[PDB]
């Protein structure tokens, strides 16, 4: 009839009360499409906790076919409201290993392109690297070898032909059906814009010691205004730590002076003098038997 | 008798255990008619608001003004100056806390116990601003620093180097 | 201990139990008489033991008395006997 808040407002005020955790064939399969009328209403909240139910139960209990696909499906879909990438990332580590294992390479493959899709979109931690390499990984799969190599590379990324390989291959990122944020291109250009910043400035402080911020900009894709927003964000969260210079446009490293000079730099001199005469005392040998014979 | 005790926790702070005595004095005023006036309840309906403000909760203060439980019908210009002050702290902007500082001026500051706290929300948003100048690297010009605060040059200069 | 003391001990642990404003516990405040900080305890415990087998979440008016009766027993009376005053 085309009723849609109508219909979700009496299975919420129901089956929370309905069911006495008596029977849970139906109980589960019913609360999984409770969540699905919260995302046509609108309410995230009344989806996030029953969420937290009956997925530690579903957990214990054995795996099944038609009943673990519902869960990877609910999960993306409750992202809308919260366009949170990284949190989406560790859901699909158990689909991962289901589709490879249960099911088949078929739809093993775009399953593959979605959860590097939100790797992608990390904006820390230390998980991103565990998942470089993972299992099944080096599939030989077109969509496989772009994001992978695109993880890589990160840390070599000029961001000089960053908007040419968007636009060049587009699997995941401007054309996708599912997993597809944004109205129709503006998120794209954003959220995926915004976190290649915070990838290639990482590493730029692990490069470039002293850089000037008229060369950062362009390095960057950003302006004196623009530069300034994204590297605040990065030293609160505590990230990375660099040098801003405002009138004289000088952008260092700024190395902390916690070491105290002696007290930490020539700790690491130890090595140098330990290898001279313990490796030439057994060449001693070594330089009479080659000559000797 | 609570009231009392809940001004000594203005400058102590400790507002955790401090709202369980401005709650209950709302509701002891409000059930003595004639006996209590209408300026002595909306006083009490201040207090609430400026202690959830000092203990830096959001979603307490909106429950206070929207439930009518909470509210009981008490509004005027000095209970509407809590509303931006709360929303002012959301954003940590020195506009809005300044905003109704003007309008609101004769209420708002005829409070002793509201001023004394006005200084103390202006300091507090106002370190919440050079928190985020103060974390990345320093060296920055002055001028684009009043720009990030909204108040002016030697306004800036003067409070910035109280800290 | 008095009547008044108990309402710091009841209104405190009601802080981190999960209750309704309908609730009665302003009636059986009278009722409580002759008590102390271990048995007031179990009283809210045993509040949310009845609501488990009832299916019951937030604590509502039949998980009150219900589960007062349990912890309170030692003696038939403990309320000025029955009159001779």
């Amino acid at each position: 009839e085309g009723k849609i808040d109508e219909a979700a407002d009496i299975l919420c005020e129901l089956q929370v009360e309905t069911y006495g955790s008596m029977e849970m064939s139906e109980k589960i399969q019913f609360i999984l499409e409770q969540m699905e009328l919260s995302i046509l209403k609108g309410d995230y909240s009344q989806a996030t906790v029953l969420s937290r139910k009956i997925l530690k139960k579903t957990f214990k209990n054995p795996k099944y076919e038609s009943l673990k696909l519902e869960y990877y499906n609910l999960l993306v879909k409750i992202s809308l409201h919260k366009r949170e990438y990284l949190e989406v990332a560790q859901y699909l580590q158990e689909i991962y290993q289901t589709d490879a294992i249960k099911s088949d390479e078929a739809k093993w493959k775009p399953v593959l392109s979605h959860i590097v899709y939100f790797l992608v979109l990390s904006p820390y931690g230390n998980l991103q690297n565990d998942l470089i390499h993972k299992i099944q990984n080096d599939n030989n799969l077109k969509k496989l070898e772009s994001q992978e190599s695109l993880v890589k590379l990160f840390t070599t990324n000029e961001l000089m032909r960053w908007p040419i390989v968007q636009k060049t291959y587009e699997p995941v990122l401007n054309e996708d059906d599912l997993a597809f944020g944004g109205e129709a291109n503006k998120h794209h250009w954003e959220d995926l814009q915004k976190r290649v910043i915070e990838h290639n400035l990482r590493v730029i402080s692990e490069y470039y010691s002293r850089i000037t911020l008229l060369r950062l900009n362009e390095l960057l894709d950003l302006t004196e205004s623009q530069t300034e927003t994204y590297i605040s964000d990065l030293v609160n969260q505590g990230i990375i730590y660099a040098k801003v210079n405002r009138p004289a446009k000088i952008v260092n490293f700024e190395k902390p002076k916690n070491s105290s000079q002696l007290l930490n730099e020539w700790s690491h001199n130890v090595d140098e003098l330990l290898e001279h005469i313990e490796t030439i005392g057994h060449l001693i040998t070594k330089e009479e038997i080659m000559h000797g014979l | 008798l609570d009231l009392m005790s809940g001004i000594l926790h203005c400058e102590d702070k400790d507002y955790k255990t401090a709202f369980s005595y401005f709650f209950e004095s709302f509701e002891s005023y409000h059930n003595l008619t004639t006996h209590n006036s209408y300026e002595k309840a909306c006083q009490v309906l201040k207090y609430m608001l400026l202690s959830k403000i000092m203990l830096n909760l959001i979603d307490d203060v909106k429950n206070i003004l929207n439930a009518k439980y909470t509210k009981e019908t008490y509004q005027s210009r000095g209970i509407d100056a809590m509303k931006a002050v709360a929303e002012a702290y959301n954003n940590r902007s020195l506009l809005d806390f300044n905003t109704a500082l003007k309008q609101y001026e004769k209420e708002l500051m005829g409070d002793e116990l509201t001023r004394s706290h006005f200084n103390a929300l202006y300091d507090t948003l106002l370190e919440s601003n050079l928190c985020k100048i103060i974390e990345p690297f320093e060296c920055v010009e002055i001028s684009h620093i009043s720009k990030i605060i909204g108040l002016d040059t030697q306004q800036v200069e003067g409070k910035l180097s109280q800290m | 201990r008095d009547r008044r003391e108990r309402r710091l001990i009841f209104g405190t642990i009601a802080s981190k139990m999960s209750l309704a404003p309908e609730a009665d516990l302003d009636s059986l405040i009278i009722r409580n008489d002759s008590l102390s900080g271990a048995v007031i305890a179990a009283i809210m415990q045993e509040a949310g033991l009845r609501a488990v087998r009832k299916n019951r979440y937030v604590i509502l008016q039949s998980d009150l008395e219900e589960a007062y009766a349990t912890q309170v027993k030692t003696d038939n009376t403990v309320d000025k006997f029955d009159f001779y005053k």
